[PDB]
RNA sequence: AGUUCGGCCAUCCUACGGCGGAAACUCCUUAACUCGUUCCGAAUUAAGAAGAGAAGCGCCGUCAGGCCCCGCCAGUACUGCGAUCGGAGACGUCGUGGGAACACGGGGUGCCGAACU
RNA sequence: GGAGGCCCGCCGCGGUGCUGACGCGCAGAUCGCUCGUCGGAGCCGGGCAUGGGGGCGAAAGACUCAUCGAACCGCCUGGUAGCUGGUUGCCUCCGAAAUGUCUCCCAGGACAGCCGCCGCCCCGCAGUUGCGGCCCGUAGAGCGCUGGCCGGCGGGAGCGGGGCCUCGCCCGCCCCCCAAACUCCGAAGGGCCGCGCCGCCCCGCCGCUGGCCUGGGCGGGGCGGGCGAAUGCGGGCGGCGCGUGGGCCCCUCCUGGUAAGCAGGACGGGCGAGGCGGGACGAUCCGGACGCCGGGCCAGGGUGCGCCGCCGGGGCCCGCGGAACGGCGUCGGCCGGUCCCGACAGCAGCCGAAUCGGCCGGCCCGGAAAAUGGAGCGCGCCGGAGCCCCGGACCCGCGCCCGGCCGCCGCGCGCGGCGGGUAGGAGG
RNA sequence: AAACACAGCGUCGCGAGGGCCGCACCCGGCGCUGGCGCGACGUGAUUUCUGCCCAGUGCCACGACCGUCACCGUGAAGCGAUCCGCCGAAGCCCUGGUAAACGGCGGGAGUAACUAUGACUCUCUUAAGGUAGCCAAAUGCCUCGUCGGGCAAUUUCCGACGUGCAUGAAUGGACCAACGAGGAUCCCACUGUCCCGAGCCGCGCCUCCGCGAGCCUCCAGCCUCGGGAACGGGCGAGGGCCGG
RNA sequence: GCUGGGGCGGCGCGCCUGCUACACCGGACCGCAGGCGUCCCACGGCGGGCUCAGCGAGGACGGAGACCUCCCGCGGAGCAGAAGGGCACAAGCCCGCCCGACCCGCGCCCCCCGUGCCGGCGCGGGCCGCGAAAGCGGGGCCUACCGAUCCUUCGCCGCCCCGGCCGCGGGCGCGGAGGUGGCAGAAAAGUUACCACAGGGAUAACUGGCUUGUGGCCGCCGAGCGCCCGCAGCGACGCGGCUUUUUGAUCCUUCGAUGUCGGCUCUUCCUACCGUCCGCGCGCACCGGCGCGGAAGCGUCGGAUUGUUCACCCGUUCAAGGGAUCGUGAGCUGGGUUUAGACCGUCGUGAGACAGGUUAGUUUUACCCUACUGGCCCCGGGGCCAGAGCACGGCGGGCCAGUACGA
């Protein structure tokens, strides 16, 4: 008793049913895989800037 | 059979072009890249480190990471009914800068220049919008015509 | 006969399947001679040419090719002498056909080699004949005799060219009366105008 | 004009003839020292200045091979969409869009940049 | 004289054959003929003994109260079942999947996809074209590379056959034909990205980077300018949960097979889960996708009569599924000859104008065969009621338009749009 | 029934403090027995016979203790739990016996004054290479083997033949008088088995008086072709048909 | 376990290359041609130097090849093993020094549910190798070469043994090794012809349907045969069709059952015609034969052996082929096939097996609807006719005549 092995017949219609979802607008600015030396320098420059430092007083 | 090794079905896309074998020219190493720049992906088959998968050949993306020897490129990939953002590391032999924005940059520059020019002289500003080809206008042509006929079989 | 009827392999249904390192145990074709008559004959003699064209897209077995060769050659040789014509078979049997011999039915039914056929398109010449004015009175009857061994529908034509060359008779004769022809054992070519001198 | 260092990597390559050197480059001379050759100062390392355009190099030529551009090939081959169009089939046709290749003919045969003489 | 697991034969004890009767029986095993044995390892009655994975067996897995390859009674026990059957009122709003991965998985499940309900937030969108950048090696083409394959003609250093000669191997040119696992070339077709903020000046921070007063990144402050393709149109996110996981058909493109209403794949559509008209007749073909009604217009298909609806004009003309191959059936062509200087058919005489050969096309004829009597739907028609073409009409699917009413969703609260549905979900 | 039993034949174990079996325990049977006995197996009257193989598996050694193989015991070390040695019953291993134990029992070449065959030679090879017999058998694939008998004519039957797919010696071989509701072939006699059917008797059936059920049941009950889950009563098109 | 039924066979049951695949990606088959479960302290890292295969010519104990020299040499060599890519002052060959074939911690790509596993890549620190230096180095140029929880064993540094302390011992946090190839990973031999259970037309064996390879029948062509003479009769090498009376292929309907071979009996139908009828042809004198067209009315038999269909033989008035659920079991029969008893041979340790042989083995129900055969539901005597049915074929003898014809 053999049954079907494979079909992609209806798959493109199912994909378009609710549109093709775009990624989130925060995935474009993640620090997920950035060079660590660059990230460390960015942190220290912000903290020492009086106009953008969040340190209290 | 059906096996899906990392480099399956690459007999033609990874081969070198005709009479373009050997080492790459040195311009591929001393050009400057910046964060946010658009680049193209083209695999070079003579360089086996930092090589992307066959799927990414012929796609365009932006730079998110500048490394000591490799770049980080963001690419949009469709998977079923959804788009995923993929981040890959590529060596310099497989990446070229992209001219997908050059037309827009030149249009912006020209628009600003023309806006400046007419203001100083006060001339009216023309239309700075692209037009899709409009139908032709009225005109007059001369006749020195040649009779055309259908030939025998 | 021991062979399937020719209707089982009439049409071009598969991709070309030549004999190579992948296909090995192939029997020898039935036809081995493709040039008959007076092959050695200067282009000067034998001015008239006839073609048996193909009006079908199909496959022709090597047995049919052998039969047609024998029939046409025998007739023309008997009627007008063995040295008045040159006959060329213009198609070769490069395609291999398979058989699934009949336990297991459709399971594992890939099939073994059996024979060879030629693949021909519409309008493609199948035979060509060169002759002088002596045998031109029977060339067409030889072609009609060979027409009955080939599947389908064929047409007989008389070419306007000179023999097997690419020149029309008018152009050939002019270029001969203007001294612009390099001559070979069968064919003629225009004189060269490029390369070094001397 | 030359040399050093480069960019693009044959319109720059290959073969065969010819022309040229003031300066430059080159070929050239020597083996104490330095370093060197499965053996060899051939190569390479060091030290020179009697010779030379004979090569390399720069330029010219060839009904030259190659490489490059334009035409023709040809709206042909093939093809997207529509057709109760023809045909037993194999295949073809019409409407509406896109559109080659080989072959052949004509012409061409390195520029660009920074420093010194 | 009278022995014998001797012989014929009655009652008894058995149970051969008719494969007889009966087979809703007289009967949950009987009846009739025929048959085996009949002093013996014979037959019959009563009492007693052996008990369930046990007994008993001249052995057939036989018998053990109509029950035996493991009795019967009650209880554990309403034992378990991915498997078969059934599962009870109405209306309204939405509405699938037959696919991917894993599974002692393949008649089942989990996770993902598709769908319903419940929400929440306020941040421009698109199964489209145009313009700009980049990617691919398929059809075709070809023989330069990797392979394959007919011959012709020239040169001979070297080598062989044969008679310093004559053909061969080798070198050159020319030439026939080729490739899913060949490619110097290469479409149609596809894919990805972009199409508003820009320009100038100055200032701050860095523990990164540079020979430096270099860079890069992140911020602040002033000046000028501005919304720079078309078309359409509001967008995004979360929670909980069901069904489904045997599919099939059409178009175009493929693979195995002689082929198949065969088996296996691909873009788009359909049936499933789509009413209605037509195709005589059909789940899928041609049109058209549905609340209840009145009127109008008309798609697809047709208009002798059954059976709603037709005429006019031009041409052809013996209607089975069907091939190679034949035809002097008729109509229409193309290319060649001969001909009043007399052709063709019966050099000259007789006549007195067309004729001869080849290659086709349209509609026909032959090739053309099966089993109950029968199907261009039937009856029939046939200078049509057949075939091809041109023109003007007609018939009818509430499909489309106009008007009335019902419900749902919206709303400048005046009105506007819409209405199919299996499995499944929700409201009254 | 050709199956089982059977007389006969053969093998094996046991001398009582034993053997075989029952059985939860206590206790039992053979056994009121004692080798001319009891128990366990195979073959299956008579006649004539019963060949070779102990490599495999099985069984047996009042054979041997080689190696291995327990607890216990004992020695050393340790704070102790422990650990390391020695010691070494049966069994296996080792050495022998046993086929009326289970079972098994060969290939290729050459060769004699016509041909043909092969008494004979060579060669590989086993634990041993199927002996006496028997056979197209209830056992032979090819096969309806070949020859003979019997018939007008025989895939049946009988007699021979034999490199026998895959016969064979108490898993018994060969033969056999008497016996058999056993399987098979032929001859005489006899006949409705048949050519080829005919006539008759009784009971049922059938009609009547009395009595009086079961099974089954979507609905219904005439055909041909088409299409359709590919063989329709219903559907499309035709042809027929009062009702009971 | 998969599986064009199951079994036997095979292993697309974990992975890799090229093709199938129709120019992004993806894409099936017990599709095609193949490969893997390894090998190497150098066959690894780095630096330097060099250029390979080979053509041509020359050197000669020396030859079709040893070794030497020059020339030109785009790779035609080599780089561990499949195939496809890549590589020339190199990724190849030779030489020198070395061990980055290291330690700590993160992220990404491929397959994909965007989970795991194998494999790869990019980084931040530590310590190193080579090189003048810039640089390069986490193995063998790239695409394959491998493995969870629980348990055991080993290694560094520490923590716990809960009334305390000390010494042994046990446990715990991190990382390796011991293995699951059916590779997301149970610990597992047969047989049932004494047999079951739940289901299945999701799936075989018998009818029917599509197909027609095979079987059967028929055309076209004309190399030849036929004393000579292609076609009286034949007809090679080839090519085109038809049929469903053979056998295959497939799995659409039927497993809450359509009684599965042959014979006997009885009816009807086909034609692709064997005898008889009517024509024509012959290599047709007569007799007898052979070929073709129309034609399905009648005929196509009795026996021996076999269950047989078939086959084979004897005989005769000389003896075609088929269909109808492979017509016909509430018509029979029961020889065969195909339950349960029993035997032989071969096979198996055995229970048992055998498209090998042999013998013995219950064949149930019509009263219902229709169809069919007859018969009824009264009406005078004698006739006619629509419609329906339908029935004379074959073989001899006598005369013609021992004639025509023929030696
Ligand atoms: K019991
Ligand atoms: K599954
Ligand atoms: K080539
Ligand atoms: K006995
Ligand atoms: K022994
Ligand atoms: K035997
Ligand atoms: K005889
Ligand atoms: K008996
Ligand atoms: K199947
Ligand atoms: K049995
Ligand atoms: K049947
Ligand atoms: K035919
Ligand atoms: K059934
Ligand atoms: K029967
Ligand atoms: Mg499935
Ligand atoms: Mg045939
Ligand atoms: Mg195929
Ligand atoms: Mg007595
Ligand atoms: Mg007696
Ligand atoms: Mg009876
Ligand atoms: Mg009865
Ligand atoms: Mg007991
Ligand atoms: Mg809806
Ligand atoms: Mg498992
Ligand atoms: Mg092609
Ligand atoms: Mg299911
Ligand atoms: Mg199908
Ligand atoms: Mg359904
Ligand atoms: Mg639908
Ligand atoms: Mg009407
Ligand atoms: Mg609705
Ligand atoms: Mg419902
Ligand atoms: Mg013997
Ligand atoms: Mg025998
Ligand atoms: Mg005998
Ligand atoms: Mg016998
Ligand atoms: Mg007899
Ligand atoms: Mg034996
Ligand atoms: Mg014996
Ligand atoms: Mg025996
Ligand atoms: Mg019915
Ligand atoms: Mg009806
Ligand atoms: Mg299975
Ligand atoms: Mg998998
Ligand atoms: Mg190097
Ligand atoms: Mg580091
Ligand atoms: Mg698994
Ligand atoms: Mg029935
Ligand atoms: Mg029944
Ligand atoms: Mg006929
Ligand atoms: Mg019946
Ligand atoms: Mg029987
Ligand atoms: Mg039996
Ligand atoms: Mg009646
Ligand atoms: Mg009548
Ligand atoms: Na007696
Ligand atoms: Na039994
Ligand atoms: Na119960
Ligand atoms: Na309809
Ligand atoms: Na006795
Ligand atoms: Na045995
Ligand atoms: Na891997
Ligand atoms: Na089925
Ligand atoms: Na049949
Ligand atoms: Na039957
Ligand atoms: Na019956
Ligand atoms: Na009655």
């Amino acid at each position: 008793a053999k049954l079907k092995n494979h079909t992609s017949k209806n798959q493109n219609r199912k994909d378009h049913r609710n549109g093709i979802k775009k990624p989130k607008k925060s995935a474009y600015t993640s620090h997920k895989g950035m060079c660590p030396k660059y990230l460390r320098n960015l942190r220290r420059s912000r903290a020492n800037d009086p106009r953008q430092s969040l340190r209290p007083n | 059979t059906h096996s899906q090794g990392y480099r399956c079905k690459t007999r033609y896309c990874f081969a070198r072009k005709f009479r373009r074998h050997g080492m790459a020219n040195l311009t591929t190493y001393n050009r400057v890249y910046k964060l946010g720049q658009y680049v193209n992906i083209k695999v070079n088959g003579a360089y086996h480190k930092g090589m992307p998968h066959r799927y990414y050949n012929g796609r365009t993306g932006t730079i998110f990471n500048i490394g000591p020897r490799a770049l980080g490129v963001q690419i949009q990939k469709r998977v079923r009914g959804r788009i995923m953002l993929k981040r890959i590391n590529v060596r310099l032999e497989h990446v070229h800068p992209s001219d997908c924005r050059k037309n827009h940059l030149e249009r912006v520059a020209a628009n600003d220049a023309a806006r400046r020019l007419a203001k100083e002289t006060g001339q009216p500003v023309p239309c700075l919008k692209r037009q899709n080809a409009l139908p032709r206008a009225a005109h007059v042509v001369s006749i020195a015509s040649a009779i055309d006929i259908t030939p025998l079989k | 006969m021991g062979r399937r009827p020719a209707r089982c392999y009439r049409y071009q249904k598969n991709k070309p399947y030549p004999k190579s390192r992948f296909c090995r145990g192939v029997p020898d074709p039935k036809i081995r001679y493709f040039d008959l008559g007076n092959r050695r004959a200067k282009v000067n003699d034998f001015p008239y040419c006839f073609h048996l064209l193909s009006g079908e897209k199909e496959q022709v077995s090597s047995e049919a090719l052998e039969a047609c060769r024998i029939a046409c050659n025998k007739y023309i040789a008997k009627k007008a002498g063995k040295d008045s014509f040159h006959l060329r078979i213009r198609v070769h049997p490069f395609h291999v056909i398979r058989i699934n011999k009949m336990q297991t039915g459709m399971r594992g039914a890939w099939g073994k080699p059996q024979g060879t056929v030629a693949r021909v398109s519409i309008g493609q010449p199948l035979l060509s004949v060169r002759c002088r004015a002596s045998a031109k009175d029977y060339v067409k009857d030889a072609l009609r005799r060979a027409k009955f061994k080939i599947p389908g529908r064929q047409a007989i034509v008389e070419s306007r060219n000179w023999g097997f060359t690419e020149f029309t008779k008018e152009e050939y004769e002019d270029l001969r009366e203007r001294g612009e022809l390099q001559y070979d054992g069968n064919n003629a070519h225009r004189i060269s105008r490029k390369g070094p001198l001397n």
